[PDB]
DNA sequence: GGCCGTACGCT
DNA sequence: GAGCGTAC
DNA sequence: GGCCGTACGCTC
DNA sequence: GAGCGTAC
C-alpha cells in the first residue's frame, strides 16, 4: 500500500508528542507525579518495600518495574527514582537510599547493582487506601496486570515536591514548597471557597527549596501564584566573616536550587583565569557530610570583599532565577494553573478519595453485619441448623434448606456451612455477638459522613491536620524583601 | 556498523534502518544476506531541521546513512549512484518508533528529496502490540516484516511539495508556538 | 605480619577449591553447576512451570542473584542463556522468548529484551523436591534456603553433558540419547556387575543436538573405560553429480560447540591464502525450513571428495571432543568412567525414591490419624456438638473432647476446626472414602520400604515413564 | 585511573590497591585525602608467571602500577624512586578477592622483589561480613585508619622456597597444581 | 545499551 | 550562552 | 562495568 | 593455536 508523507509526519507526530504530554513529561495535578514515578511508588508498594523492612538491591525494584508497568529503558525507571532518594532534588524524599546516590557536584549515582532502596515515611501517605477503591485502576501496557490511574496522595505533592519536565510543544517548572504551609492552605480553602491568591499567600509564603538559600522579593513569587508564570530569583547564603586583622573571607553555606556546586566553582575559577573578576587569593570546597555545604573564596586585604560577593551573584550562578511555567495534567489535559487552581484539584481529589474510602467501608461493614446476622440466626437456632445440615446429601440441597427454612440469604447460608465446630464455645459466641454490636456504630458513623458535606469535609480537614502535625517541617528558603 | 548484503545490483537490493543494536542483531541473523543490508540507528536520530549544515554533517548517524545509500547529499545528490533502490524504514511499533521515524523523514525529504519522488523510501509494518523489536526472535522477524512474500511495505509518496514544506517546517522547526497550536486543535 | 609463601599457598587453595566444588564442576546426581541449579531452584520457587506465561529474563536473574548468586548479572543470564539453545543443550532445560542467539555465535539479546520460563522437561529435575528427597542447605546470607542438589529424575550429567575450566582441572562431558541412558540405568539396575562394553549396546556413543557424525567406536570405548579419550565429530557433507561435469558440496550438519560463521570465515582464510584450491563459491544457505545449508562450489579440473577430506583436515569441518569425565562426588572431583556415572545416578535416584516414599509415608500415617478423629466425631456428632457448646473456652473444649471420646490433641483440634458443611450426606462418605483409600496407600508404601527389589522397581518404572514421555531418535550417526 | 594523595612525602604515604570501580570510589571518598592513594583494579589482572614480557609491558593494568609506583622493573628497579613507602592490597573477603591477591603478589615477586624485602607490601584485613558492598565511613575505621587498622606486612623468608612456589601455584604445568590440591584438600 | 580486559585447562 | 529530566 | 550520542522546551 | 564457559 502507499502512505502520503504529509499524512504520515502530521499523524506519526501527533502520537508521539501527545504520549509525552499526558504518559511522560508531565505530572498530573492531583498527585503531582509523572507516569514514571507513579509506576516506581505503585511498584515499591506491590513490593512490600515499606519503610519498616530492610532494603532491597536497586536492579530488582526496576526489574519489577519494568517487567509490570513501565515497558522503557532501566536508567528511565532508576534516574527518576534516583532524583526521588536525593534530598537536595527532593523537599520531601519519597524513596529511601542506601549507598551512592549522587550529590551536588553533579557525579550521578553509583549503578543499579551497588544502590539499595525503600519508600520513605511519607510515601506511604501517597499509597494510603489506595485498596479502599479510592482511585481508578486501569490495565498495564501488556494487558496482565493492574496498575494505578492517580495515588489517593494524602499530601498535596505536587506544590510541596514540585516539577520540571520537558514535553512536545510545552514544558513544566513547578518549584517545592513546604507542606505545613501548603496544607494550611488547603483548610482555609475549605473553610472559604472564593479565597484571594494573596490570602492563601498568608500561608503560603511562596517556595521552599531543599536546598534553602534566599528568595529575592515577594514580587516574583506574586506574579507566579497569580498567572501561572514567573520569575523567582534564588541567591546563595554568603557571610563576609573578618577573618583576622585586613583580612576577609566569603563563605558560602546554601547553594540555589537545581545548581550543580562543581560546575558553579569552575565558573568562578573561570573568571579569576580570565581576569574577568579581581581580588580573588584562593578558592576552595569545604563541604562534609557533617559540616554541610561550604564554599570558601579568599579576598585580598584592603580589596572589597562585599564588591566581589555582588559581582559573583551577577557573574556566576551564585545567583539564578527559576522560571515558574506551573503545567500539569487536569482531567487527562495539560493545563496553566495559578497556586489557587492546583489547590481547588487537590481538595477535590481529596473529597473524592475520602468519599470513596466511606462508601467501600459501608459496603463491606454492611456486608460483614449480613453475615453476622446469619450466624446469630445459626447460633440461635443450632440444634435445627446441625439437623438441616445433617438431613442434606450435598452441600447444594443444605444450601437451599437452610435458605428455606430460616429464611437466609445464599450468603449467609454459605457462611454457616463454612463455620467452624469451635464457633459453637461460649467465648465464640459472645465474639459474634460484640463484633455485631461495634458493626452498627460503624455503619452509623459511615453513613453520617456520606449524608453531610460538612462532617466528610472535616474529616478531610482533620486528615490533613494530621498529616501536618507529622510531617510537616520549618521553612529551609528565607524570603528577603 | 552498517552490514552490508553480497549483491551489487541495487535493483534487486535493499537496505533496513532498523532502531536500536538488539534489534539490528536479529534483523542481520533473520535477514536474506544476498538482496537485505542492515543500519542500525542508536535511539534517536538528529533533528536537521533543527540543525545548521556543520552539525549535520558532523553527526555520527548521518554520515553513515549517506555513506549507505552513497547517493551524496543536496545539490550533489546523485540518484544513478544509489546502492539500494528501497529504503526501508523498520522502527518499533510505539510512540518513540513513530518519532525516530518522522526524523528520518526530515532528513530524507531536505538532504534526499529525489529519494522519496523515485519511490525508494518505503516504512515497514512490524506486528503492532506491547513487544518492541529487539523483543522479537530472529525467524519471525524475517516472516513477518522482512520475506518480500508476506511483508507489507509502505511506499512513500510525495503528493504536494508546497503542502510538505510548511509540514516539516511547522512540527520538526525550531518553532515552538505553531507546533504546540497543532497539537492542541488535533488533540484526542 | 604475614608470610608470602604461607599467604600464597592458603590464598590460591581456598579460590583452587572453590572453583572445584562451588563454581565450575558439575555434580554427578543431577548434572548441575551451582549457577545452573540456582536458576532452576529459582524458576521453580518463582512459578515459571511451562504453563505459566514467560516472565522477563532480568527479573528472573534478579530473583537468583539476590537469594542464592552473589555474583554478576551476566554470568546468571548467560548460563540461563544456553540452557534455552537447542544446539548448545541436547535437552534443552529453559523455554526462552525473544533472541538467545544462533549457531553463528552472535550472543543472545540482553534480559531485558528476552523472556523465560523453564521445559517440560525441567519438571522432572525438580520432581518430588518438596517431599524431602534432598537436603537443603543455608544460602550465602543465611536469610534463604537453597537445595544441595535436584531429585534429577532423568540422567541430566551425561544427557546434556559438562564443560567447565577449574583450577588443577577440567571437565569436558558429551552429551547423550535419554532413551538410551535410562536404558543403560535399566540394565545397570538389572545387573550390577554390568560390563562398560555391555553398557554400550544401550549407550551406543555420544548424541550432539546438533547431530554431525563420529569417527569409530574407538574413541567413544575409551572415553567410557577411562573417563578419557577423543571423539573426532565430523560435518555431515554430500557431494552431488552436476550438469557439466560440475560437482559441490552441501554441509547438513556441523559438529558441536563449533561456530558456523567461523568455520565459513576460516573456508574463506584458506581460499584467499591460496592453501585449497578448486572452490569457486562459498555460500550459506541455511534457512528455518531446510535447517544448516553450507553450499561449496566446485570447479570442473578440481576434484572434489579431495577438497572435502582437504577442508576436514584443515578447518574445524571435523573437530575433536576432548572427553574429560570429572564430576563431583561426594563433594570432590572425581575422573568417572560410564559405569561409574550410572551408578552414582541411580544410587542418587534410590535415596530420592526412599526418602519420598518415608516422608509419603508420614504425612499417610499423620492425615490417617486426624480420619481416625473425624470418623469418631461423624459417629457421635450429636455427643461432640453438646461437648463443644457446654465449654466456655476452646481449652475447655479440647480438655473435654480428648478426655470424653479418649481422642489426642490433634484429634481435638481438627474435629474444632471441622466446618459445618461436613456433616453433609457426600461429605461424611468422602472422609470415609479418604480414610480407606489411605490404609491402602500406607501398605503400598510399607511394602516399598520393606523390600529392596519392590523399591528398585518403582525407581525402574518411573525412569521407563521419563523414556517414553521425554525420549528421542539418535542424531549423531556413529560410523565405523 | 589513579586517585593520588595531596603529600609528596614517600614515607608517609600509602597506595590502596582497591577491587574494582564502586569500591573505589567508596575508598577514594572515606580515605584520609593527604596520606593515601586509591588504584582501582579492574576485575581479574594478567598472571606474570604465564605470560611473556611483551604481553606484561602491553597489559593496562601492570602499566597502570609500575607508573603508580614509579620505581620501574625487574633490573632497572630502583627503591629510592619509591613514590609510596606502603602498598596495601585491598581486595574482597571472597575466593576471588584472594584470586586477585595472588596475581598482585605474583607480579611484586617476579619484577618488584626489593619492594616486599623492604616491607613495603602489605594486605589489608577486612571482616569477612565484599568491599564492592562496604559502607563509606566503616571501610576507613575498619581498614585504613592506621590507628586500629589491621594490616599484615608481607615477608620474605625463604626465597628459595617461594621460587618453586610461585612456579608450583601461578606456572604453566597444570600437572603440579593438581598434585598440591589433591593433597591439600581433596585428599 | 554495545564495546571490551583478565583467570583457568585442554587439545 | 547551556543544561535541566525522561525517553531511545 | 565505565564511556557516551540524540529529542524536547525554556530562559540565561 | 584459540576458544570453549563461569568468574571479576
Ligand atoms: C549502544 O547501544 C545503543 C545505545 C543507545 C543510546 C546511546 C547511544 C550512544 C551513546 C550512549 C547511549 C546510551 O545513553 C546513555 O545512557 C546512560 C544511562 O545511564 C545514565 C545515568 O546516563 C545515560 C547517558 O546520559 C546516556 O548517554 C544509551 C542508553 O539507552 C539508549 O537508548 C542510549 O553514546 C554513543 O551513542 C541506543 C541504542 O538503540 C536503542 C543502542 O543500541
Ligand atoms: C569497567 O570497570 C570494570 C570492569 C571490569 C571487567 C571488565 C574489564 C574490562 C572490560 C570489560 C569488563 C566487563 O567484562 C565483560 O562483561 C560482559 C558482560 O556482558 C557479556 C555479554 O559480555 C561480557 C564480556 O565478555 C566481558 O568482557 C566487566 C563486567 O564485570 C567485570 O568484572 C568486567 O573491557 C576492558 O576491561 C571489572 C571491574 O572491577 C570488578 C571494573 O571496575
Ligand atoms: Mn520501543
Ligand atoms: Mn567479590
Ligand atoms: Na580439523
Amino acid at each position: 500500500n502507499e502512505r502520503n508523507i504529509t499524512s504520515e509526519m502530521r499523524e506519526s507526530f501527533l502520537d508521539y508528542a501527545m504520549s509525552v504530554i499526558v504518559a511522560r513529561a508531565l505530572p498530573d495535578v492531583r498527585d503531582g507525579l509523572k507516569p514514571v514515578h507513579r509506576r516506581i511508588l505503585y511498584g515499591l508498594n506491590e513490593q512490600g518495600m515499606t519503610p519498616d523492612k530492610s532494603y532491597k538491591k536497586s536492579a530488582r525494584i526496576v526489574g519489577d518495574v519494568m517487567g509490570k508497568y513501565h515497558p522503557h529503558g532501566d536508567s528511565s525507571i532508576y534516574e527518576a527514582m534516583v532524583r526521588m532518594a536525593q534530598d537536595f532534588s527532593y523537599r520531601y524524599p519519597l524513596v529511601d537510599g542506601q549507598g551512592n546516590f549522587g550529590s551536588m557536584d553533579g557525579d550521578g549515582a553509583a549503578a543499579m547493582r551497588y544502590t539499595e532502596a525503600r519508600m520513605t515515611k511519607i510515601t506511604l501517605e501517597l499509597l494510603r487506601d489506595i485498596n479502599k477503591d479510592t482511585i481508578d485502576f486501569i490495565d498495564n501496557y501488556d494487558g496482565n496486570e493492574r496498575e494505578p490511574s492517580v495515588l489517593p496522595a494524602r499530601f498535596p505533592n505536587l506544590l510541596a515536591n514540585g516539577a520540571s519536565g520537558i514535553a512536545v510543544g510545552m514544558a513544566t517548572n513547578i518549584p517545592p514548597h513546604n507542606l505545613t504551609e501548603l496544607i494550611n492552605g488547603v483548610l482555609s480553602l475549605s473553610k472559604n471557597p472564593d479565597i484571594s491568591i494573596a490570602e492563601l499567600m498568608e500561608d503560603i509564603e511562596g517556595p521552599d527549596f531543599p536546598t534553602a538559600g534566599l528568595i529575592l522579593g515577594k514580587s516574583g513569587i506574586r506574579r507566579a501564584y497569580e498567572t501561572g508564570r514567573g520569575s523567582i530569583q534564588m541567591r546563595s547564603r554568603a557571610v563576609i566573616e573578618e577573618r583576622g586583622g585586613g583580612r576577609q573571607r566569603i563563605v558560602v553555606t546554601e547553594i540555589p536550587f537545581q545548581v550543580n556546586k562543581a560546575r558553579m566553582i569552575e565558573k568562578i575559577a573561570e573568571l579569576v583565569r580570565d581576569k574577568k573578576i579581581d581580588g580573588i587569593t584562593d578558592l576552595r570546597d569545604e563541604t562534609s557530610l557533617r559540616t554541610g555545604v561550604r564554599v570558601v573564596i579568599d579576598v585580598r586585604k584592603d580589596a572589597n570583599a562585599s564588591v566581589i560577593l555582588n559581582n559573583l551573584y551577577k557573574q556566576t550562578p551564585l545567583q539564578t532565577s527559576f522560571g515558574v511555567n506551573m503545567i500539569a495534567l487536569v482531567n487527562g489535559r495539560p493545563k496553566l494553573i495559578n497556586l489557587k487552581e492546583a489547590l481547588v484539584h487537590y481538595l477535590e481529589h481529596q473529597k473524592t478519595v475520602v468519599r470513596r474510602r466511606t462508601q467501600y467501608n459501608l459496603r463491606k461493614a454492611k456486608d460483614r453485619a449480613h453475615i453476622l446476622e446469619g450466624l446469630r440466626i445459626a447460633l440461635d437456632h443450632i440444634d435445627e441448623i446441625i439437623s438441616t445440615i445433617r438431613e442434606s446429601d450435598t452441600d447444594k440441597v443444605a444450601m437451599e434448606s437452610l435458605q428455606q427454612r430460616f429464611k437466609l440469604s445464599e450468603k449467609q447460608a454459605q457462611a454457616i456451612l463454612d463455620m467452624r465446630l469451635r464457633r459453637l464455645t461460649g467465648l465464640e459466641r459472645d465474639k459474634i455477638e460484640a463484633e455485631y454490636n461495634e458493626l452498627l456504630n460503624y455503619i452509623s458513623e459511615l453513613e453520617t459522613i456520606l449524608a453531610d458535606e460538612e462532617v466528610l469535609l472535616q474529616l478531610v480537614r482533620d486528615e490533613l491536620t494530621e498529616i501536618r502535625d507529622r510531617f510537616g517541617d520549618d521553612r529551609r528558603t528565607e524570603i528577603q524583601l | 556498523k552498517l552490514a552490508d548484503c553480497s549483491s551489487k545490483s541495487p535493483e534487486e537490493c535493499e537496505i533496513f534502518l532498523v532502531e536500536g543494536d538488539s534489534a539490528g542483531g536479529s534483523t542481520k541473523s533473520g535477514r536474506d544476506s544476498r538482496t537485505q543490508a542492515i543500519l542500525p540507528l542508536r535511539g534517536k536520530i538528529l533533528n536537521v531541521e533543527k540543525a545548521r549544515l556543520d552539525r549535520i554533517l558532523n553527526n555520527n548517524e548521518i554520515r553513515q546513512m549517506i555513506t549507505a545509500f552513497g547517493t551524496g547529499i543536496g545539490g550533489d545528490f546523485d540518484l544513478a549512484k544509489a546502492r539500494y533502490h528501497k529504503i526501508v524504514i523498520m522502527t518499533d511499533a510505539d510512540v518513540d518508533g513513530a518519532h525516530i521515524r518522522t526524523l528520518l523523514l526530515t532528513f530524507f525529504y531536505r538532504f534526499m528529496r529525489p529519494l522519496i519522488e523515485a519511490g525508494y523510501v518505503y516504512i515497514a509494518q512490524p506486528p503492532t502490540g506491547y513487544k518492541g523489536l529487539g523483543e522479537m526472535n530472529a525467524d519471525q522477524l524475517w516472516e513477518t516484516t522482512m520475506n518480500p512474500e508476506h511483508r507489507a511495505l509502505l511506499q512513500v509518496k510525495l503528493e504536494d511539495a508546497i503542502e510538505a514544506d510548511q509540514t516539516f517546517e511547522m512540527l520538526m522547526g525550531d518553532v515552538v508556538e505553531n507546533r504546540r497550536q497543532f497539537i492542541e486543535d488535533n488533540a484526542v
